[PDB]
RNA sequence: GACUCAACACGGGGAAACUCACUAGUUUAAGACAUUGGAUGGUGAUGCAUGGCCGUUUUUAGUUCGUGAAUGAUUUGUCUGGUUAAUUCCGAUAACGAACGAGAUCUUAACCUGCUAAUUAGCGGCGAGUACACUGUACUUGCUGCUUCUUAGAGGAACAUUGUGUGUCUAACACAAGGAAGUUUAAGGCAACAACAGGUCUGUGAUGUCCUUAGAUGAACUAGGCUGCACGCGUGCUACACUGAUAUAUAUAACGAGUAAAAUAUGCUUGCAUACUUUUCCUCCGCCGAAAGGCGUAGGUAAUCUUUAUCAAUAUAUAUCGUGAUGGGGAUAGAUUAUUGCAAUUAUUAAUCUUGAACGAGGAAUGCCUAGUAAGCAUGAUUCAUCAGAUUGUGCUGACUACGUCCCUGCCCUUUGUACACA
């Protein structure tokens, strides 16, 4: 399924300016970016707020090369 | 008093109007027994028998049948008479056994609630057939 | 007393009539509206009856079909339309040029987004053909639209 | 066998409760008996349908037209020998062409329908123009009905 | 034979004078136009004429003519 | 009072304005009428020559037709949809009393 | 000349004056060869 | 080639092969016995 | 015209009168402009002059730029390796950073928003009950509580979601479960870089050049051919039967699509001229005739009328037969009645009867196939005055399986060898 370089700047560029706001909740993280983005795209930024859980789950175990 | 629902797998579509009364469940003249095949007669009975006669015989049910294939008619029925008799449950007969009639219905099967989404998809070019090619020469 | 259906296939073919009507008369200016000069154009309609990428395309096919270097024309047109502001444009001119081998140049310059309902949406098409001394000539205009906002733009403050 | 269990509540109000075939087949036993209707002879080297292009070889099919005539024409309030024609089709297998429907022919049902007519079941109004069952056909209808009923009952 | 008549070529003249925009269509089997009570068989050969002569000009279109009377037209066909 | 139209965007505009009119004036208005979209489908083939795979496309338009019923004047319902109409779509009119 | 109202020979395409490969749906008498482009100036979108 | 006739379990298909008949012959002796295809009685 | 994929049910090419580029013929100037000179048109040639369009390489994954670096064509980036819907990413990296293609994006179907309401629809109530249950039922005729149900106006819902595991613990995939939606949820459309000297100037008053024009290569009219056959080759339909051939009854849909002509009378002597409605679609009805079809009408420019509280079949069950080229099979011809068409002859189409061919499942060989999909069964639209055995769409019966690979074949990349580069 993977992704492309699109979603991975994007991860990118997100989370290093509301980190705080981001929780390790699926749901909240979907709705978090919600309003966070401004993409058009409900699949996609459904898919993007997915890749932002998945990379904040990441998180606080080890070192994640970003953030 | 009465309740509306709906149920829907292939084309066809079912309606079932449950209301009170003393077991009057109609498919809108012809009656559950005279469709003709004994084997769809069999999954016409089946959700009955899991429920119960009594609690049917206060309940007089409309069956409209409009159209559609054999076994999607049946099936759509099936929906519609499950959607019926989970929401006349939760509405006004009884609320304690609804729950044990969903456990046991999720229990036995699952279509039988939601149906499935399978449908004929529109066949595309290069053949007769929907995913076939015509015959090729060289 | 009419169908809805034909009605409206009689308003296409109408609206199509009045296109090419605008294709062939309108030539020393824009796009400068529509009517639903003008008083001979509506006499006209009324006794039958009874920036813009085609502006731009319609000077450079002007300006090729005046003999004048294809290569500058092509430039100087470019420039105009990265001046009026698109991202980019791509010129395509095709036919005879000089030699009996048919041959074809491009331009890349811009996004040039090139597939896609997206792309269909945010760019137009402009397509004419030129009347030259050994035969016709045909010139391909592309232009995209400034971008609601294309959704492969991502950026947060 | 052509017996089956019933969990739900019956009313043996009408012939909508009953088996369509076996209905037709005693319904047409009982205008044989009864002779209320002729044969009729000129419709003995006819078949019953162009796509059928045979005999029906059951020596009562006129019959078995008259008693599903009548029950279709209960089952819908207005329709005509058109729709009897559309119900009644049947293939046309044109040789090597490939096989296509093809509705019944439409002069018997025309002569059932005077037969009716003469009868009485039936009448015709300029309101509700589809063939409609008279009201003392309606109550002949409900009494053989409710009498097969209780015959295949016990 | 099919001679045009004087009758016919005067009264076109004078339709085109009195409304300055026609439309003379590319049919010519069509018997009547619909607002020139005359054969339209008996105007494209001396549409043409006049644009031969460079007295008219035509943008000119598929199953369309869209004929518009030149200024220098009018003085010259007066009489 | 029934429009129709190709766009769904300008229907859904005039529909609102017809809407906010409505309860403005404060007439005999009934609810709003939802026609099913019909679709008119064409066939056509690419390959203006016989020569290469003979494929085809499909065509479909649109069509977006509603309906609404007013208790008004006639002349200020339609004054109202003249000045806020688009002449792409078409409108015809129909009264009720009760 | 017999021109008759019925057959091949009844109406002609309205640009391409020919009236071969004439598509008669919705009475539209226009042929498709000019359809194929004409298809987006009459406003009749191809989307799938 | 058939070779049966019709001068001298009730299954059609098993008094076929035991009486060396037809069929439809076969069916006329169950009906004559007991006083398209059903279940077993 | 087109000849391997990438021609041969293709040129929407299902050709009875021009039609139609052909043939046997006959006519017209309809050759504009200033006898005479002199021009348009062309289904005439040239797709090896073109444009546009399209079919391929090619529905894959490749292509390119700025800077930098390594006499030159050039190389790098654009990659050892792991994953994949794909240079799709991770990752080591003289590369770093970018653009296209991929991706992404939407209609259909799929659940919810007891959101949004009722026209042309549904759920309800009662005014009367048609006969029966018993202390409403099938069905009508009239008004209106309401709009999940018939439908869409928008939005959300689905994101490997969660957990048990595989992984350089990064990029990934598996099992189970909530869930209609866990191979992107599936079918579609857009298709880059660039090319074929691929197809079309017979689609155009788009198109250069060459050619014809009065005994026309312009146009119009009659008839014929494209349908003829010693034969060969592609796409299809019907069958070779008993899960079959035949009749009878039940339960059945969607996309659909639908309105410059008849007749009458007058004058002349059936035809011409003249005036009145619209006869110029599907059609329900009542009959005429098995039928074809016709007669006078309901409805509708259209969820109202065809028609859709319903248009099909494979089924379903009982009955004739009972696997004997037979009753299977329907080629063939004969006898005909009706419509379409001023024209059915080369019997258009067609209800009926008669006629009764091969055919016992098909050698070398070959095509399509992963779930409402194979296969089988039907049906709407296209061109139609008439005619699908063609194409496309719609629906039904819902299967046998894989769940991966390069052995065949076809492409991609890397290395290597070339005396090939029209490769």
């Amino acid at each position: 399924r993977v992704r492309t370089k699109t979603i991975k700047r994007a991860a990118r560029q997100i989370v290093e300016k509301y980190y705080a706001k981001l929780t390790l909740d699926f749901q909240i993280n979907k709705k978090i970016t919600e309003e966070v983005a401004i993409i058009p795209s409900k699949r996609m930024k459904n898919k993007v707020a997915g890749f932002v859980t998945h990379l904040m789950k990441r998180i606080q175990k080890g070192p994640v090369r970003g953030i | 008093k009465r309740v509306q629902t709906f149920g829907k797998k292939k084309t066809a579509v079912a309606v079932a109007t449950v209301t009170n009364g003393k077991g009057l469940i109609k498919l809108n003249g012809k009656n559950l027994d005279l469709v003709e095949p004994y084997i769809l007669k069999t999954k016409v009975y089946e959700p009955l028998w899991l429920i119960g006669s009594g609690k049917l015989k206060n309940l007089d049910i409309r069956i409209r049948v409009k159209g559609g294939g054999q076994t999607s008619q049946i099936y759509a029925i099936r929906q519609a008479i499950g959607k019926g008799i989970i929401s006349y449950y939760q509405k006004y007969v009884d609320e304690s056994t609804k729950k044990e009639l969903k456990d046991v219905l999720l229990r036995y099967d699952r279509s039988l609630l939601v149906g499935d989404t399978r449908r004929c998809e529109p066949k595309k070019f290069g053949g007769k057939g929907a995913r076939a090619r015509y015959q090729k020469s060289y | 007393p009419i169908s809805k259906k034909r009605k409206f296939i009689n308003d296409g073919v109408f609206q199509a009539e009045l296109n090419e009507f605008l294709a062939r008369i309108l030539a020393e200016d824009g796009y400068s509206g529509v009517e639903v000069r003008i008083r001979e154009l509506t006499s006209l309609v009324q006794k039958r009856f009874f920036l813009c990428a085609m502006a731009q395309a319609e000077s450079l096919r002007y300006k090729l079909l005046k003999g004048l270097a294809v290569r500058r024309a092509c430039y100087g047109v470019l420039r105009h339309i990265m001046e009026s502001g698109a991202k980019g444009c791509e010129v395509i001119v095709s036919g005879k040029l000089r030699a009996q081998r048919a041959k074809s140049m491009k331009f890349r310059d811009g996004y040039l987004i090139s597939t896609g309902e997206p792309s269909k949406r945010f760019v137009n098409t402009a397509t004419r053909s030129a009347q030259l001394k050994q035969g016709v000539l045909g010139i391909k205009v592309k232009i995209m639209l400034p971008t609601s906002i294309l959704p492969d733009n991502i950026s947060v403050l | 066998r052509l017996l089956e269990p019933v969990p739900f509540v019956k009313t043996n109000n009408c012939i909508k409760d009953v088996d369509a075939d076996l209905f037709i087949r005693s319904y047409a036993t009982h205008l044989k008996l009864h002779n209320k209707i002729t044969y009729p002879k000129w419709c003995t080297f006819v078949k019953t349908g162009k796509g059928r292009k045979l005999a029906p070889l059951n020596e009562d099919w006129y019959f078995i037209r008259a008693s599903s005539i009548l029950r279709r024409l209960y089952l819908h309030p207005d329709i005509g020998v058109g729709f009897l024609r559309r119900q009644f089709s049947s293939k046309q297998r044109r040789g090597v062409a490939p096989n296509h429907t093809s509705l019944a022919s439409g002069k018997i049902l025309r002569s059932i329908l005077q037969q009716l007519e003469n009868l009485g079941y039936v009448e015709q109004n300029p309101k509700k123009k589809g063939r409609r069952l008279t009201t003392k056909g309606e109550n002949a209808i409900n009494n053989f009905a409710r009498y097969i009923n209780k015959k295949v009952y016990n | 034979y099919s001679y045009i008549p004087k009758q016919n070529k005067k009264l076109i003249y004078e339709y085109l004078f009195k409304e300055g925009v026609i439309v003379v269509e590319k049919d010519a089997k069509i018997p009547r136009h619909p607002h020139l009570n005359v054969p339209n068989l008996h105007i494209m050969m001396t549409l043409k004429s006049l644009k031969s002569r460079n007295y008219v000009e035509e943008k000119y279109n598929w199953k369309h003519q869209y004929f518009i009377l030149n200024n220098e037209g009018i003085e010259y066909l007066r009489e | 009072i029934a429009l129709t139209s190709k766009n769904l965007r300008a229907i859904e505009k005039v529909c609102s304005d017809i809407m906010k009119g409505a309860k403005e004036k404060n007439l005999n208005v009934s609810g709003p009428v939802r026609l099913p979209v019909k679709t008119l489908r064409i066939t056509t083939r690419k390959s203006p020559c016989g020569e290469g795979t003979n494929t085809w496309d499909r065509f479909e338009l649109r069509i977006y037709k509603r309906l609404i019923d007013l208790y008004s004047q006639c002349e200020v319902v339609t004054q109202m949809t003249s000045i806020n109409i688009d002449p792409v779509v078409e409108v015809e009119v129909i009264i009720t009393d009760s | 000349v017999h021109p008759k109202k019925y057959g091949q020979g009844s109406r002609q395409c309205r640009v391409c004056s020919n009236k071969h490969a004439i598509i008669r749906k919705y009475n539209i008498n226009i042929c498709r060869q000019c359809f194929r482009e004409r298809a987006d100036i009459i406003g009749f979108k191809k989307y799938r | 080639k058939l070779n049966h006739a019709v001068f001298i379990v009730i299954t059609p298909s098993a008094i076929a092969e035991k009486y060396k008949v037809n069929l439809s012959v076969a069916r006329a002796v169950i009906n004559h016995l007991a006083d398209s295809q059903k279940l077993y009685t």
